[PDB]
């Protein structure tokens, strides 16, 4: 198997989005995914909690592998 | 059910783990090996329910740790204390998808003297502790917050939904008292 990142993303109401991405995907592919579900970049941040960091504040051209989102992470959408 | 119960004829229990020292000093975190998480079908950042002695329970977030032995669980002093366990004791761990973003929680400092001696408890302790952290908490928890220049212990009086929830950005935090 070629490295995959499974991401589970809590929506503001507390339920989940889920999607598996190739770990070599550009972080942009994750932004696009949440946007397509109704959570555009200019309205919502995407947070991780261990460590606490703002994923939307990272270089969208870097890969998931590069930015340390692999092989599993739970993220959180939060209104800006 | 209980750590203290078993039938004579039973398929083994992969979810009974030996308490070990934390490397991550965070109150909300427990760490397992990746193979143990695979075996238990646990996902990084999942909320879990831990059972300890004297029917104590705790909710934590589970992370993988590459130095953790398969049979062990790393947890900090606060969680150990809430579970009434010591290093080398046995706890049980199970998935807890039942946990919702809370509507409100009620907490209070267990020390009656601290508020008078320190800075604003919400601004100096609680807000920094919970903000953007999505911590699970359970009614009855005593948790230790390191803010300002001295730690303050808080007790969870009640949660809504009960008896556990995740403290979200719109969770109303009542501290009184
Ligand atoms: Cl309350």
């Amino acid at each position: 198997a070629e490295p995959v990142s499974k991401l589970r993303i809590r929506t503001p109401s507390g339920e989940f989005l889920e999607r598996r991405f190739l770990a070599s995907n550009k972080l942009q592919i994750v932004f696009d995914f949440v946007a397509s579900k109704g959570f555009p970049w200019d309205e919502y941040k995407l947070l991780s909690t261990f460590p606490r960091r703002d994923v939307t504040q990272l270089d969208p051209n870097k890969s998931l592998l590069e930015v340390k989102l692999f092989p599993q992470e739970t993220l959180f959408l939060e209104a800006k | 059910d209980d750590l203290s119960t078993a039938i004579l004829k039973q398929k083994n229990r992969p979810n009974r783990l030996i308490v070990d020292e934390a490397i991550n000093e965070d109150n909300s975190v427990v760490s397992l090996s990746q193979p143990k998480m695979d075996e238990l079908q646990l996902f990084r950042g999942d909320t879990v329910l831990l059972k300890g002695k004297k029917r104590r329970e705790a909710v934590c977030i589970v992370l993988s740790d590459d130095t953790c032995s398969d049979e062990k669980i790393r947890m900090n002093r606060v969680v150990r204390n809430n579970l009434r366990v010591r290093l080398g004791d046995v706890i049980s761990i199970q998935p807890c998808p039942d946990v919702k973003y809370g509507k409100r929680i009620h907490v209070l400092p267990i020390d009656d003297t601290v508020e008078g001696i320190t800075g604003n408890l919400f601004e100096v302790y609680l807000k920094p502790y919970f903000l953007e952290a999505y911590r699970p908490i359970r009614k009855g928890d005593i948790f230790l917050v390191r803010g300002g220049m001295r730690a303050v212990e808080f007790k969870v009086v009640e949660t809504d939904p009960s008896p556990y929830c995740i403290v979200a950005p719109d969770t109303v935090i009542h501290c009184e008292g």
